[PDB]
Order: structure tokens, then C-alpha cells, then sequence
């Protein structure tokens, strides 16, 4: 039954009760008991109504739905909403799930699973800790719930309300005898990540309880990671425990000042500068056995000056906002290190800014370290290096020179990126193996913006061959496409997207200068698709041979002396010729 | 036939779920009977209805 | 109709044509609701009367569109009207004459390298053929123009 | 220095942006934050050109404050000129009191105070209760500030 | 009504009208508040003031008319 | 005229913005553009303090 599903499901979903009341009854009750059992197509989801019912809330019309068949509240379903695409739990944990104390109240004294698991084994309380609805949180726990329903993160349903600024959730968990010091999978406790978002009231309930206080998984103390944040609240209220000791409480304040400036939301330089120079006093303020910064000679890619020594050393350097940003982020690069994500965003901003105020030689000198960074953790740099070509285009525009070892450098570690996207892709096998096949195939297009765009800017000879090596880095590699393409068929095909951005001024696909320097490393030019078509037939396919035919010009010529078979066949059985579907096309190939 | 009884107890009442019970349960009242179980609608309506109103759906 | 074509409206365009307003609504000056789109590359717009059936026909002065679309150099609205209805062989080795003629002498357009490859497309479909062969019109040397006598053959060109 | 600090609060609770942004213009954020930072009372009353600026209702002008320009929602103004003109007011809340929805919005996007308490510890939610504007309050609801705020007599909103 | 109350009326209509653009509603208003009281027709003015101003900006006139 | 017959020139455009003759402000917005000690920084200001029609009269009258 396709119709009657439905009309059951909307005798529920949209809240309409007197359409259950003639569904349900005045009909039979085996064909209504499938009816009610569950939804196939209605919703993308395949769960019961009276679960779509308590998604919405509906509480009368559930009631309505038990009066005649009673339901299995325990029965699970398919529930897609906030927090990732999920194969839901039970109705109660559904109605947690939605955060509608209306069901929740309902279905407990009717009868239903208290610590119901779902996928990512959420009991209810999570999924009322998932929303922070404090209502269904203090039933829960008076149904006895489990207080520490760790997730497959190893999050415990506390740490789940300590994600969010909730703190009379949270607090409330801690009075039904639950310690704040569930660690996560990366150790994660609800210590930091209170301080991540700088929760100073949140804090103060884990530091009523009196339970413990300690660094997390990736051994960050509870300041150390609020201080990578802009909130030095959460620093303050922990050196009322004098968990601050004087070595953490000075980086503290600087890197939390420095935060304050280094970000896209928050970019204040007088609590920066002040942070800075309260710490530094600070830091000057032990006099006898002093302790000083460990000093960082300036990156090759990010400034060209260490590290400030006095207090009032960056005092000078606060009226040129790169010099301090700078300043305050050498503080940051010695602590957290080179492989800590939260300290490499501010390196992006920067840049970021530079491209903002037309600092552009700063912005691609800056934002090499971004990639250096992020390869120290060997994370993937998909935005990055499209970010890259985005400023590259932009650069040409205001015709500012590139410099050749920076496009270079940024080249060297994207093929180094794609080969661990390549590898990205058999690390994993069942997790996000489509993302990781869009994340590789995606570093090849960043490559071949980097590319075409470094084609067009100034490039030095000697970087070029190195240039030309990362093109024929990936040409040995020789990246599969789902439909079969390979780099020399990516560009040979019209239909390669472009980003939004200035490179659609500088990407000319097929693009004539990015397949000539692609055949002299070897490029297999008799390479094969999904469909068989060779890189003869994608050319010859081209349905534009006026508009650009230089590009068609040169590639002909080009294609055709590496080796092409003039009757090579697809595995359609075509020719060549056959499938050119453009006299001028089909001309050039045959005088080739 | 069945099916305009049953779209009858179905729609009837449209204007008593969104609050004007006024034009809905006296109109669910003839409604009810119509329906191929009459004393199982009628129940289900004043059930759908408030307990101090399901006297006031039946006796409509 | 010529108006909104004139400019990048598209949307306009491809409105006002299924309001039952035919697109061969032509000015005295020569205008035909294409000639006023081959001015800044409405690609979109042309398609829409491509589709629409724009009805090819040339200006007062007897220039086709196809010949307005390359006298601004606009090589996307070209291969649109080059492929609509018929091929018109006899015009389609010209059009990449006149397309690239203003790419070595006009001051928007200064592309001196696209001005041999057009001559040279439309040399490969001058003598692709073999027999019945076609060649350009022998005019006598213009003084100005030093003292050539076109390209009639790809050798020379 | 104090003058172009009056120039700059008469430019803000007017609504002009250019004449500010002139007598701004190639300063350093010093005394830029000085003018903004012009707390002083004007008719008695403690107003900031950041807070009368949002007490005028220009989205443009905060805005450019917020964005191009470095001050914060933090500051101290009037909150009820007839009867209370108390002070300790966040620029969200004078724009809550005074009832532009745009502005209210466009603060609460940027960041500002949601939960903050004057020294007679009122909320800009009641303040969008006393106003009556719904979408002020379903916008405020929406991002969550707060349900139980109340007064020293503890008035809730 | 006309002299110097007349170019104080058109002054206040003025006025009136830049702080009700500007967003100074207030102010705005009271400085019309002023012109209606001296204006020659206050209730033939009203008529068109029923549609000039927001319904709640010609509430926030209606508590200060009187 | 730097900054004092400076500011009046927007000014005059800005009453002409409220105008409804946007041509006449452009044309003294564009001279105080003209004479601006620093209107290149003004560039991400001017782009915003128009309504999107009248961007183009602004941006083909300063060269």
C-alpha cells in the first residue's frame, strides 16, 4: 500500500486528528497496522507517523494514534535533521531528538525505552542534551537515565550539553551525581569545551562540583585551549583554583589577546595589544630567576621578524597591525606548535586580510605557511590551495608580480596533499569514501587552477622546471576520475568547472598551454575514459570551434604528435572522426 | 459511497483542528454517522476532541 | 524586444518572445532584434532566439547578422548563427574572414595571431573539399593595402 | 579632539556616514575610538555615536561601525528618554527600544550582548516586549538569549 | 496659522520630516507635535496624516496630540 | 578644499541622493572624489553608500 502509507503518515504529520480518527478506525485492523508500522518514501525517512507526529510535536494526535493500535514505542526510524543524516532511535528518544517535551511526557508513563541507542548510540537524554532542552534533560534523569551515555566520540551526554552554552543543563547533570571527566575519543572533557567557547558560567558549575581538572587528549590544560580562543574569562576563573601556573597563566593572556585580532569574527587590537603587554609585564613581573619566550627566528613564509622581548618592545609595533598580529601569533606558533589546527587558522585571516587591504606580495608569502602548517599535521589543504589560485587570479588583476619559489612551494606541497588525498582515499573504506572521492578529485582541480594560473603569471626558469616536475609529479600518478579522466584529459574536456572566481578570466578550458606542458613529461595520450573516448575523441568533441580556436589549433598539433591513433574507437565503437560533430574540428584532425 | 463518508469524517471537522470547533464538531456530528462506524468515529472525535468537550461532540 | 537585446538583460528577452511578439520585429535602420545582441556578446540572449527562430536576415546596408555578429568580434554569437537552420556554406568561409579581418585592426580587439587562424579556417574549408573547387575573387591591388592580392591559397597565407 | 568627537556623535544621530567618515579620514584608531568612544551626555543623557546610531535606526551607519569600523556593543546610554533614561545600554538594546527590526538583527549577526543586564538588570528582550515589535522578539527567541531575565521587582519581559 | 508662525510651521514640517527619515521618531514627531498645534487646519492635516506616518508612528503621534 | 569645501561636495550629492537626481549627485560626489586627498581608500566606502543603479554613474565619471 503506496496511497494509504501516505494518508495514514498525513493523518499525523500535518497534526490533522479527525483524519487518524477515520483512518485508524472505521477500517480494518491488519492493513491499518502496516499503515502505521512506518513511511517509505514520504519524507526521505522511514519512520513510524506517530514518530513524525512527535518530531513535530503533535501531542494530541499521538494520543489519538495509541487509542485504537497501540504502537511500539520502542519501534525505530529514519530521522534526518540537525547534527548529521540519522537513522533515528525510538519515538522517546525521537521527541527528545526534536526537543518536544509535549511526546516525551507522553510516552514514559505509556511505556518506552529510557536509554534507547541509535546510531551513534544516543540514549534520550543526549538527544535532549543534543538540543539543551532542560525540560526532557530533568525527565530523563528522573526516568533514571544512564548519566554517562558515552558516544562513539567516547561523549558522554554531559560533555553533549557542553558543547552549547547551556548552562543549567549542564549544571543539572552534575546534580544527579555525574562528574565533569568523561573523555572524549581525543580526551575531550566538558572543561574545554566550555572554554573553547569561553562558557566562564558553565566553568563555574564543573568548578562547583569539585570534581577534577586536567588537560585533555591532545594536552591541552582547560586554559591552554581557551586561550587559542578570544574568552579569557574562562583563564581568569581558573586562577581562582590557581590552576594557572605562571608559565600557562602569561601565554594564556597572550594568546588569548592575539586570538582577539587573528580572527574573522573577532578583530580588536587594543584588548590584543593590552592582553600582550599585561602578560609581558607579567611575564618582566618575577624579576629574579625571570622566564622569557622561547624565541622563534620569523618563517621564511609567514613575517620576517621574531618575536618580540620587552614589554614595551610591542608597544612601537601596534600602530602596523601586521607587525603585532605577527607578534602575537610567534607566541602562539612556540606553544601550540606546528601541527595544531586552531593555530593555523589565524594564519588564513591574515593572508586574508592582506588580499582585503591589497597587501597581495603579503598574502601569498603569509599564507604559505598555511599549507606548511597544515602539512606538519598532514591534514588536507582542498580550500587552501584553491584559495591559492583564487588570490593568484586576483593578484594578476592588480598586476602584481608573483614570486616564483612562492608559486612553486605552494605547487611542491599540493602534489605532496594530493598524493595523501590519493591516499586519503585508501586510508579510509567505508566512512566518507565519497567525500574522500570528491577530496582528491578536488585537489586536482586546485592543481590545475595553480596551473593554468601560473602559465599565465611570471615564473622563473629554473622554478618552472621544478614547475613542470609536479606536472610531472601526477602524470606518473596518472589520478583516475570517476568517469575515467585522467590531468591530460581533464583539461583537454570543455566541461571542467571553473571556480567562481577570477580564474574564469585566466582558465581558458581546453586549455592549450596547460595540455602542451602535460605531453612533453609523458603524458598517455592513447589513455582510455569510462566511456573508452581517448584524448583525440574528447577534443574532436568540442562543439566551439570558432570562439576558441587557438586553443584548438594548438592542441591538435600537439595531441596528434604524441601518438595518437587517428582510428582509435571508444568502447561506444566511434571514431574519431565519427563523433567530432563539428566540421572545423574534424578538419584539423584529419589533416593530422 | 464509503469514500466521500469517509473524506466527510476526514475533512468534516477541518476547522475544529485549527481551533474553530464551532463549524467542525457540529458539522463531525452528521459526519460521525455518515462514516461506516458510527459509534467508533463519534468516540474517536470526542477522544480527538477535550473530555469535557467529548460530551459536546456527541450530543451535537 | 531590440531594446532589452541591446543590453544583457536576458531575462526580458526570453520573456518578451513568448508573449507572442515575433523576434523578426525589424527597425528601418537594420536592426532585427539580433544585431542589436551582437554588440557585447549576449550569448544568451542569442540563444534564446536561436531557439526562438530569429529568422536570419540582413541590415539596410546588407550585412548579414552573422557578419554583424563579427564586425563586433563576438566569436560566441558566430558559431550560433553559423549552425542555425541552414549552414549557408557560401557565407560560413567568410564569416571566419571578417570574424578575424578586425582582430588585427581594431582597438578592442587586438589579436593579430587569431587573425591567421580564422583566414586559416576558412582556407581549410576553401579547398578541403578537392574537386569543385572555390576560390576567393580576384580584386585588383589596393594602394593603400600595399599591393596584395588576398589569400587565395594557404601557402601564401 | 573633543570637538570632532561632537562633530562625530551630531554626524551619528543625525545618520550621515561621510561627513564622520571625512573627519575619520587618514586618522589612526586612536583617536578614532576616541570619537567613537564619546560617551559624554548630550541633553543630559549619556549617548555614543555607535549607541544613537543605533537609536536612529540607520542599518548603513552601524554597519559600517561594526565592519569597517572597530567599536563595541559595550557601552552606556539611555534606554527610555521619557520617565528613565537609565543607563548601562547595549546598542542592540537602544536598537530593540526604539524598534528597528533591520538593525536588531544586523547586531544580533554581529555579535552583540543578548544577556545583559543594566544596573536595573533589564533585558533587551523586555524592552522588545514593551516596544511590541514580534519580529524583534521572534528573531531574538530564535538565536536564543534568554526566557527569564527580570527586573529589580522582578519584572519579566 | 500665517507671519512667523507659518514659516515655523513649514520649519517644523521640515524638521519634522528629517528626523522621522533619520529615524529620530521622538524627536521627530515633537517637533510635529509643535506644527500641528500651530497649524491652520490640525484637523484637515490629520487626514492625510493617516496615511503619511507608520500605524505606529501615528499612535506615537496620537499619545502626544492632546 | 582639501577636507573643508570637501565634505559640502558630498554633501551636495547627498541631498541629490535624497533628491531623486542622482546624475547631479554623482557629478558632485564625483568631484569630491576628484579632490579627495586619499579616495582610494574610499573605494570600499563608495561602493555601499549608493543604490545599485546609481553605482555605474559613479564609477564612469571618475576617470
Amino acid at each position: 500500500m503506496e496511497g494509504l502509507a501516505g494518508y495514514v503518515y498525513k493523518a499525523a504529520s500535518e497534526g490533522k486528528v479527525l483524519t487518524l480518527a477515520a483512518l485508524l478506525l472505521n477500517r480494518s485492523e491488519s492493513d491499518i497496522r502496516y499503515l502505521l508500522g512506518y513511511v517509505s518514501q514520504q519524507g526521505g525517512q522511514r519512520s513510524t507517523p506517530l514518530i513524525i507526529a512527535a518530531r513535530n510535536g503533535h501531542a494530541k494526535v499521538v494520543r489519538l494514534l495509541l487509542e485504537h493500535y497501540r504502537v511500539q514505542t520502542q519501534q525505530t526510524g529514519t530521522v534526518r535533521f540537525d547534527g548529521y543524516v540519522i537513522d533515528g532511535a525510538t519515538a522517546l528518544w525521537c521527541a527528545a531528538g526534536a526537543g518536544h517535551f509535549e511526546v516525551v511526557k507522553l510516552l514514559v508513563s505509556h511505556g518506552a525505552n529510557v536509554n534507547h541507542t541509535t546510531v551513534t548510540n544516543s540514549t534520550p537524554l543526549r538527544a535532549a542534551c543534543f538540543d539543551g532542552r532542560l525540560d526532557i534533560v530533568k525527565y530523563l534523569v528522573e526516568n533514571n537515565a544512564n548519566i554517562s551515555i558515552a558516544n562513539k566520540y567516547d561523549n558522554t551526554c554531559l560533555m553533549i550539553a557542553a558543547y552549547k552554552g547551556h548552562t543549567d543543563v549542564v549544571r543539572y547533570l552534575l546534580e544527579q551525581r555525574a562528574d565533569p571527566n568523561a573523555k572524549a575519543h581525543c580526551g575531550a572533557t566538558a572543561l574545554h569545551f566550555a572554554a573553547e567557547a569561553g562558557h566562564i558560567d558553565i566553568v563555574k558549575e564543573l568548578i562547583k562540583w569539585r570534581a577534577a581538572i586536567v588537560v585533555n587528549g591532545h594536552g591541552m590544560t582547560p586554559l591552554k585551549v581557551a586561550a587559542e580562543s578570544c574568552k579569557a574569562d574562562v583563564v581568569e576563573l581558573l586562577l581562582s583554583h590557581a590552576d594557572c601556573d605562571r608559565r600557562s597563566r602569561i601565554e594564556a593572556l597572550e594568546l588569548l589577546g592575539a586570538s582577539f585580532a587573528n580572527d574573522r569574527e573577532n578583530y580588536d587590537i587594543i584588548k590584543t595589544y593590552h592582553y600582550l603587554y599585561l602578560a609581558m609585564l607579567e611575564r618582566f613581573q618575577d624579576g629574579d630567576n625571570i622566564l622569557e619566550k622561547e624565541v622563534l627566528p620569523p618563517i621564511h613564509a609567514y613575517g620576517n621578524r621574531t618575536e618580540c622581548r620587552n614589554p614595551q618592545e610591542l608597544e612601537s609595533i601596534r600602530q602596523d597591525r601586521d607587525a603585532l598580529h605577527m607578534e602575537g601569533l610567534i607566541v602562539r606558533e612556540r606553544i601550540l606548535g606546528a601541527d595544531n589546527i586552531d593555530v593555523s587558522h589565524p594564519i588564513i585571516y591574515r593572508g586574508a586580510v592582506y588580499a582585503d587591504n591589497m597587501e597581495f606580495e603579503q598574502c601569498i608569502k603569509l599564507w604559505l605557511h598555511a599549507l606548511h602548517l597544515r602539512q606538519k599535521g598532514n591534514r588536507n589543504t582542498h580550500k587552501d590551495l584553491l584559495r591559492f589560485a583564487q588570490v593568484f587570479s586576483q593578484m594578476i588583476h592588480l598586476n602584481e608580480t608573483v614570486k616564483a619559489p612562492d608559486i612553486e612551494c605552494v605547487l611542491r606541497c599540493s602534489v605532496l596533499e594530493i598524493e595523501q588525498s590519493m591516499n586519503r582515499v585508501k586510508n579510509i573504506s567505508d566512512a566518507d569514501v565519497h567525500n574522500a572521492m570528491d577530496n582528491y578529485e578536488c585537489n586536482l582541480y586546485t592543481f590545475l587552477y595553480l596551473v593554468c594560473i601560473s602559465t599565465k603569471t611570471q615564473c622563473s626558469e629554473e622554478d618552472q622546471c621544478k614547475i613542470n616536475k609536479q606536472i610531472y609529479n601526477l602524470i606518473h600518478l596518472d589520478p583516475r576520475t570517476r568517469e575515467g579522466f585522467t590531468l591530460l584529459h581533464l583539461a583537454v574536456n570543455s566541461n571542467t568547472p571553473v571556480d567562481d572566481f577570477h580564474t574564469n578570466d585566466v582558465c581558458s578550458f581546453p586549455n592549450a598551454l596547460v595540455t602542451k606542458l602535460l605531453l612533453d613529461c609523458g603524458a598517455e595520450v592513447n589513455a582510455v575514459d569510462n566511456e573508452g573516448n581517448s584524448a583525440l575523441h574528447i577534443i574532436v568533441q568540442y562543439n566551439r570551434p570558432i570562439s576558441d580556436f587557438l586553443t584548438l589549433h594548438s592542441i591538435i598539433i600537439s595531441l596528434v604528435e604524441a601518438g595518437a591513433h587517428t582510428d582509435m574507437t571508444n568502447k561506444q565503437n566511434k571514431t574519431p572522426l565519427d563523433k567530432s560533430t563539428t566540421g572545423v574540428s574534424e578538419i584539423l584532425l584529419k589533416t593530422q | 459511497v464509503q469514500k466521500f463518508f469517509l473524506e466527510e469524517i476526514q475533512l468534516g471537522e477541518e476547522l475544529l483542528a485549527q481551533g474553530e470547533y464551532e463549524k467542525g464538531v457540529d458539522h463531525l456530528t452528521n459526519a460521525i454517522a455518515v462514516c461506516g462506524q458510527p459509534q467508533q468515529l463519534l468516540q474517536v472525535l470526542q477522544q480527538t476532541l477535550p473530555p469535557p468537550v467529548f460530551q459536546m461532540l456527541l450530543t451535537k
